[PDB]
Order: structure tokens, then C-alpha cells, then sequence
């Protein structure tokens, strides 16, 4: 069948429910930001300045 | 993209505008405002494997090589699932509830678009006409969002992709356009690239084989339309995007291995890799569907 | 020599959709492969958004 | 304008600085440019007299 | 294809794939189907004459 | 301790464990347990001035 082994991510404190595996571990940064498409102009040379 | 450690990454998000006009004698910290955030989120989901093994008896009774074509199979059984994880995402973007159907307010959503009724619709050369047609409506989708025009794709099935070559043929057409008769070739459509694959409404692996060689399945692709869900398998005739829309995130990469065994007088084969897929932004996405019955 | 034409994208599609292979009976004035349109009784199209 | 806090500027991960000095100078250009399509539509309604 | 001697030839085929989801604990060998293979055969007919 | 950037810490905790005799020919999977793992958190609270 399994093999016995070790639980690094389980949390089983006392009092404190242990049906999430992945409790112990953290949220890290991506590297990329999302930013707003850029906009531009059109009537900049068509008229008397 | 690809990290070092943990369990999920994070995407910021920001845009807004502003501009008045002051008096003079007045003090710019009376008509302030802000800029407004938020966030995106991509999780892990596990570690895929495939393996043999061989025994050393057969392996001399035997009159050609097997070890060096079984590690080639080994390698491209585990790029066909990351292919059709993705396509599956694509079609998710376009199932969010109303109530939250876009990141900020001001920046637009996505688009459904319909082509007509399926009993209506009988001749192949009547449904390539009116794929055709929807192309141009939705080259001024992304346009009134400000999406660049210099990526965007557009992915078919290998059976609707021989109705768009009908549909350009002398019997159908005033003039000569596009396509090239002699090999069957499509050139660029409004900007579009057209690309067909055979394995299109297939989702990721799963967790039992089957007797061919039956469990809980990641990242399946939606089956049936209803109120609240517009794609499904019984309505795709395409998708469309631009290339920020659906994103990667990469742990560990490719990579083989062998070992020796003594107590059965075998070798093993292994390989193995941890992804994670997700979308981005649901302005840069689109489908086309059959109108209800 | 120095006339122009705005108008929204909306609106640009529609006499894209005029000239196509299933509506004209010759080709004139425009790009199937890019979706380009040249001069028109010599004016010049703009898009705005 | 727009306003930065220092004690928000050390829980941070990454860099605003950069980006909201894009949007500014962006901003003051549309402005101009939509000021002057509305100067062809009023053209077109001067009175009778 | 040409031979020089016998009375048949062979063809050998094979061809398989697919990958799974492994939980911490589990063994590989206890989720382990293989490839499979067969063969084609192609025999002499005779001596046509005229 | 000392952080460079975020809203709050952890704390990783521990236990322990204990031995056994071996036999020849016994397997060292048949007699294995686990040790057990918790955690603590710590947040910051604001600016403070004169």
C-alpha cells in the first residue's frame, strides 16, 4: 500500500482541524505587473497651431 | 514564468485618469481622488509522471533496439496534456457572473458572439460564408479596448476549418482570395493567424488509467450550456485572443531518469514535471457559438 | 489635398464588409490580409475611439 | 496631482514611482484631443440668422 | 522489399502514452499499465507462368 | 528579529521522537511514526511619533 512518511504541510496542533495539506506553506511575488493599455492621439498635426 | 519556492504567485493590476482646471488662489488638496488596485492569483497543481519497466531476459531474445524509441514516447505523452490544459482555460474567462465580469470598472469585458441555428446552417458552404462574416465584428471588439494589433490567434478544429476553404471556391466566389487551391493553405484573415488542431475539446490528465491504458479529472473543459455558462462542448466553433491573456507559472521543469534494479533483475524509466495554469485579463478574449435552438 | 474622414471603429467595419468576395464583383481600394483601407475620393480614413 | 504615504511605501514588494508618472502626462493629452472634435460639431449649429 | 531466402517476412508495431497524477505516498508501481505491441505477415504466393 | 518587507511573520514549531531495537532480518518501515508540526504569527501595528 503507502508509505509511511512525513506531513510538512499539515497543520496538527492541538484543537485545530488538519483537513487542508497545504496549510503551512506561503504566497510569493510573480515578477510582472499588469498595467492599463496605453492611449495616444490623432489630430496632434492636422490643423493650424 | 517561473519561481523558487511556495504554493502560488501573484499578479498586480492598476489604471484610472484624471484632470481639472484650478483657479488662481486655490489649493490642489480639495478636488483629490486616487488610483485603484487589485490582484490576481495562479496555484500549483501537483507532479505528473510516466515510467516503464524491462527485464533482462527478453531483452537479449529480442532482434531489434526498444530502449532508445521508449524514452521518446515518454516525452511528448507529457506535452499533450499542458496543450489541452490551456485551451481549457480560454474558455472560462467567458463564464464569470455578471456582477463581476471585469477586473475595474471602465475597461472592458469579453465577448460571445453568434452565428445562426444549426438546422438553418445544412451545406458547408453556407456556415464558412457566415464564419467569415463574424471575423469582422470581432476585429472591432478589440479595438474599442486599445488591445495592440500585433498577436492575435484564432484556433478551430480540423472540421470547420475545411468550411472556410468552401466558402472561397469558384462555385461560391465573384474573385480570387486568400486561400491557394493546389495545397490547401490559408493566408492571414483581418490580422488573424488561423491555426487548427485535432485535440481541441480534450482537458488535462487525470488520476486512474483505464483498461486501454476513470477518476477525478483536472481542468476539464465545460459540458453543457446553460444559464449562467455560454461556452460548452455542444456550442464551440472557435476561440479568439491575444497572446496576455492566459499565463504559466513553472516549479520544477522536464527531466529524465534511470536506475538498476537487483532483486528483479529489471531498469526503470521516469519522468516528471509541476506547472500551474491560470488567466489574466478578460478584455483580450472572445468565442463564437450557435444561436439556441 | 488635405481633406479627412473620422468615424468610429464600429462603423469602419462596415464598408470593409462592402468589398469582400461575396458582396463586390471586383476588387478595390483595400487589404484582405491586414484590414487596411487606401484613400477614398481623396480623403483619409481615421479610426477614433 | 497625486499623493504617496511613507508608512504604506515599506509593505510594499515593488516599485509605483514609475507608472504613476506615465499616466499623468497621458491624461493632459486627451483632453486636447477630444476638445477639438467638439469644436467641428458646433459649427454645424449656429443659428439661422 | 526484396529477400533472398524464407517463405514469409515480418513486420513488428507498437505504440502507447499517457500520464498520471501521483499523490505524496503512493507507489508507481501499483498505477503501472505498458505498451503494447503485435505484428504483420506477408507470405510467398507461387510461380506464375505463361 | 528583523524583516525587510510585509504585514507580519511566522513561526515554524516541532516535536520529537524516540528509538528502537533491530533485529537481523527485519525492515525499518515496519516500526515508523511521524513528528508533527504547528505555526505562530506575529503582526505590525503602525507608526508611533513625537
Amino acid at each position: 500500500a503507502n508509505v509511511p512518511g512525513q506531513k510538512v504541510g499539515t497543520d496538527q496542533g492541538k484543537g485545530k482541524s488538519g483537513s487542508d495539506a497545504l496549510a503551512l506553506f506561503l504566497k510569493v511575488f510573480a515578477g510582472e505587473v499588469l498595467t492599463a493599455f496605453t492611449r495616444r492621439s490623432v489630430t496632434a498635426d492636422k490643423h493650424i497651431v | 514564468r517561473t519561481i523558487q519556492n511556495g504554493k502560488s504567485a501573484q499578479f498586480p493590476v492598476m489604471g484610472r485618469t484624471s484632470g481639472v482646471y484650478l483657479a488662481p488662489g486655490e489649493r490642489l488638496s480639495d478636488k483629490r481622488k486616487g488610483i485603484k488596485h487589485t490582484e490576481k492569483n495562479i496555484t500549483i497543481d501537483g507532479l505528473l509522471t510516466a515510467d516503464v519497466m524491462i527485464f533482462d531476459i527478453e531483452d537479449a531474445m529480442n532482434h531489434y533496439d526498444v530502449a532508445g524509441e521508449y524514452s521518446n514516447q515518454l516525452g511528448e505523452a507529457l506535452a499533450i496534456a499542458a496543450d489541452g490544459a490551456v485551451l481549457a482555460e480560454m474558455a472560462i474567462l467567458c463564464n464569470l457572473p455578471a456582477a463581476s465580469n471585469e477586473n475595474i470598472a471602465g475597461l472592458g469585458t469579453a465577448s460571445v458572439l453568434e452565428v445562426g441555428k444549426k438546422a438553418d446552417l445544412n451545406t458547408p458552404a453556407k456556415l464558412g460564408e457566415a464564419i467569415i462574416g463574424q471575423l469582422t465584428i470581432a476585429r472591432a471588439k478589440l479595438t474599442s479596448n486599445y488591445v495592440p494589433a500585433g498577436d492575435r490567434y484564432f484556433y478551430t478544429t480540423p472540421d470547420n476549418y475545411s468550411a472556410i476553404l468552401a466558402a472561397l471556391m469558384p462555385n461560391a466566389a465573384n474573385y480570387a482570395a486568400l486561400i491557394d487551391p493546389e495545397t490547401g493553405n490559408i493566408r492571414n484573415v483581418m490580422g488573424f493567424v488561423v491555426v487548427e488542431v485535432p485535440h481541441l475539446v480534450q482537458g488535462g490528465a487525470g488520476g486512474t488509467r483505464g483498461a486501454d491504458g476513470a477518476s477525478g479529472q483536472k481542468h476539464a473543459f465545460p459540458a453543457t450550456a446553460a444559464g449562467a455558462v455560454k461556452v460548452a462542448m455542444d456550442n464551440v466553433v472557435g476561440l479568439f485572443s491575444h497572446r496576455s491573456a492566459v499565463g504559466t507559472v513553472k516549479l520544477r521543469d522536464l527531466a529524465l531518469e534511470r536506475d538498476r534494479d537487483v532483486d528483479a533483475q529489471g531498469d526503470l524509466i521516469v519522468g516528471k514535471y509541476a506547472m500551474g495554469h491560470g488567466g489574466l485579463r478578460p478584455e483580450a478574449a472572445g468565442a463564437l457559438v450557435f444561436s439556441p435552438a
